[PDB]
């Protein structure tokens, strides 16, 4: 009720046994969350990489004229091609 | 606690209905009329010497507060340490109150004007360029409090008192006026408030007047009545004349901090004629002579090239001048304001535009018919 | 008439200078753009006017009415 | 077994911001939403709860769904520093209530009053008007301070139901050490 | 521990049941909001990872 020295002095030393508990664990869930967004990262990031179709290998022959160029894959036959936008 | 209030009673008009009011609202445990009450008692216009009494009683309050806005509380808090009027243990009080609040409410970004509002009368060089840039980096992700922004227009005020502040004052002075909306206080000071933004304006590097000035009403509804002449001289420089009378008149009438930059001016409406003579004739013959300027801008023949390569550097026109004829082509590329009075012959203008185009039309469509499908 | 879709943008600023504060969603500009299957199986659609590719004298005029 | 879409109400005004009681007045109305939303589980699996804020905004935070799992998420960490409003907080439930995914369920919306209310008397008599011809029942629930007796919610209650209504019953609890139990006495079954 | 000491003996109605009742009472709030916003995020990234 009033302000002693023995009340008081062991009014809080009941607490930071408890304000410390509750803060302990806090730095472990959040390395948990941290290190399960890296596992979460490595999955989206094979989410990306499922929604793949290779490209074919192939050289350039020759230029035929400005959008026809003359290719052909390692044992594939030759094609009449062009380029996307900006090549 | 209700002896401390019975003998507090006291020093204030009409004690007894409005301290048994606040003893009562303090047994309720409510914390809204209870503060509003405690916010009338400080905007109470008293001497208000009950700071040790209240202290405690603030004391009282945040032992077991845990509920209240520490909005109102900083903002309560920093009237009382103003009338304490103890510069010492102020900045050490405000700390104080700065660190037991961290919470999620941005009462820190009051608090860091409230630490240079109360140290920025002495040794303003050491803190005070860092609690600037303190406030306005942690002005993001909420425009919504519109105090934050006020208390930094009022520090920036009071670092208007410095050697270079000049640009960013006057664009402050316009975002402070663009945040408030209301008005609620009265004339005598905000007759001051626009006299340093007819200064700010004047007195500046890049800025000529920048329209939609004169027409925030603020400043021309309060002194249309007193001194007559800062008025009077925006008017010349929106004209763009030299008006050489009028810019003299303000040059009797301001003594301070105009004999400094009364050649400033004077090459500022030099700068200035040039884009009212190119408005002036509607790109009609833009191929302006030698005399021309001469005359209007009052200069000398030897200096219309430095005239006009100064405004080709700042960025008013992108003309270029010749000089085998002695005059100077002209590609208007900095637009303005104007009034209803080039409104009208615009409007003519564009009805010839209207109807040119439409009777072109009608040749085309007249005579291409059967090739039309 | 010729009126395409419209499209705004969220952005937060007071208003001017010294005018009150509001939003003031500024506009951006918009174009059409198909896909390959997406513009291939449009003209499978129409099948009534076509509108071919480089006019002969009686499309571009009407380009310029 | 009964078929209605129980809308909880609850107030995050600035008024919240103080505790009356012995606990939290936060407290007080979250344990109060969780001894309604395990009421309404327990009598029929077949209904719905959904929260709505009305301070400075009725932003749905949930939806009207019959999980519970996203309201006690979401039940916590509210933030209360809004300015109440309940003259559109009644507008925005009715338009919850028809926007649902049957129209077999009975219509029941339950409020939490935390704040005290400033409104017009014709404001409240033409929501009063409008809900006597769309049939919707709506129950007021005070909590914290409360001015007892009030003219704008016993009118309120009165043009809600008259002449033979439902029984939406005004709760008026007194600032104290109490519980909701002045609210699982009637409202919890005699609603 | 000289500290925890030092602070009662000189005061008695300054920082004893003041300063005790600010960082216990404004940590435990956010050690009670931060108990369960961290859970509710960490069960919904254990949901997305499935």
């Amino acid at each position: 009720m009033a302000d002693p020295r023995d009340k008081a002095l062991q009014d809080y030393r009941k607490k930071l046994l408890e304000h410390k508990e509750i803060d302990g664990r806090l730095k472990e869930l959040r390395e948990q969350l941290k290190e399960l967004t890296k596992q979460y990262e490595k999955s989206e990031n094979d989410l990306k990489a499922l929604q793949s179709v290779g490209q074919i290998v192939g050289e350039v022959l020759k230029q035929l004229t400005e959008e026809k160029f003359i290719v052909k894959a390692t044992n594939g036959p030759r094609y009449v091609v062009g380029c996307r936008r900006q090549l | 606690v209700p002896g401390f209030l019975q003998q507090s009673q006291n020093s204030g008009p009409g004690q007894p209905a409005v301290w048994h009011r606040l003893e009562e609202l303090y047994t309720k445990k409510l914390w809204h009329q209870l503060t509003l009450q405690v916010l009338d008692f400080v905007q109470d216009p008293c001497f208000a010497q009950g700071d040790g009494l209240i202290k405690l009683y603030e004391n009282f309050i945040s032992e077991f507060e845990h509920r209240v806005n520490p909005l109102s509380l900083v903002e309560i808090i920093l009237h009382v340490v103003r009338q304490m009027t103890d510069p010492n243990v102020a900045l050490t009080f405000l700390e104080k109150t700065r660190e037991k609040v961290k919470s999620s409410d941005e009462a820190v970004i009051l608090c860091k004007t409230a630490i240079g509002a109360l140290k920025l009368n002495i040794g303003d060089l050491q803190v005070t360029k860092e609690t600037i840039e303190d406030v306005e980096e942690m002005l993001n992700n909420l425009p919504g409090v519109t105090s934050v922004h006020s208390r930094f227009y009022d520090l920036s005020s009071k670092y208007y008192q410095t050697i270079g502040n000049h640009a960013s004052y006057y664009k402050d002075a316009l975002r402070f006026l663009g945040c408030v909306d209301i008005k609620d206080l009265p004339v005598s000071e905000q007759q001051e408030r626009a006299f340093t933004l007819g200064l700010a304006g004047l007195l500046g590097e890049g800025v000529f007047n920048f329209g939609e000035l004169l027409m925030h009403p603020v400043l021309e509804s309060l002194r249309n009545t007193d001194r007559q002449w800062l008025i009077d001289t925006l008017y010349a420089f929106n004209s763009g004349n030299v008006e050489r009378f009028q810019t003299l008149k303000t040059a009797w009438g301001q003594q301070p901090d105009l004999a400094a930059n009364e050649a400033q001016l004077l090459r500022k409406i030099q700068l200035l004629c040039l884009m009212e003579m190119t408005f002036t004739r509607p790109a009609n013959h833009r191929q302006l002579t030698f005399e021309e300027i001469a005359k209007s801008a009052k200069i000398t023949v030897n200096e219309v090239e430095l005239l006009v390569m100064k405004a080709l550097s700042v960025g008013l026109v992108k003309g270029s001048i010749d000089e085998v004829d002695k005059r100077v082509h002209m590609t208007w590329v900095q637009p303005r304001v104007l009034d209803l009075q080039q409104i009208k012959g615009m409007k003519d203008r564009l009805e010839f535009w209207c109807t040119d185009v439409k009777s072109m039309e009608m040749l085309v469509e007249h005579q291409a018919h059967d090739i039309l499908t | 008439l010729g009126l395409p879709t419209e499209a705004y943008i969220s952005v937060e600023e007071v208003h001017d200078d010294g005018t009150p504060t509001s939003k003031t969603f500024e506009h951006v500009t918009s174009e059409i753009g198909a896909e390959e299957a997406e513009e291939v199986g449009v003209e499978h659609l129409l099948r009534d006017i076509k509108d071919t590719t480089v006019g002969t004298l009686s499309q571009r005029i009407t380009n310029q009415v | 077994m009964v078929l209605e879409s129980t809308m909880v109400c609850v107030d995050n005004s600035e008024y919240m911001r103080n505790g009356d009681f012995l606990p939290t007045r936060l407290q007080a109305q979250q344990d109060a939403v969780n001894i309604v939303c395990h009421s309404k589980t327990r009598s029929n699996p077949e209904n719905n709860v959904g929260l709505i804020t009305l301070a400075n905004d009725c932003e749905v935070l949930t939806t009207l769904t019959p999980d519970t799992g996203r309201i006690l998420s979401k039940l916590h960490t509210v933030q209360p520093k809004g300015k109440i409003t309940f003259c559109t907080g009644i507008r925005v439930a009715h338009l919850a209530l028809k926007h649902r995914q049957g129209k077999n369920h009975k219509m029941r919306i339950i409020a939490f009053v935390g704040s005290p209310v400033e409104d017009n008397e014709k404001d409240l008599v033409k929501l009063a008007k409008r809900l006597k011809k769309e049939k919707v029942n709506v129950d007021i629930i005070n909590f914290g301070e409360e001015e007892v007796n009030t003219e704008k919610l016993t009118a309120f209650v009165n043009t809600l139901n008259g002449k033979d209504g439902t029984g939406s019953h005004l709760v008026t609890v007194p600032p104290g050490p109490s519980l909701a139990d002045a609210l699982i006495s009637s409202p919890i079954l005699a609603g | 521990e000289q500290d925890g000491i030092g602070e009662e003996v000189l005061k008695m109605s300054t920082e004893e049941i003041i300063q005790r009742t600010r960082l216990l009472d404004s940590e435990i709030k956010i050690m009670k909001s931060e108990v369960l916003r961290v859970t509710h995020e960490l069960q919904a990234m254990k949901d997305k990872i499935k």
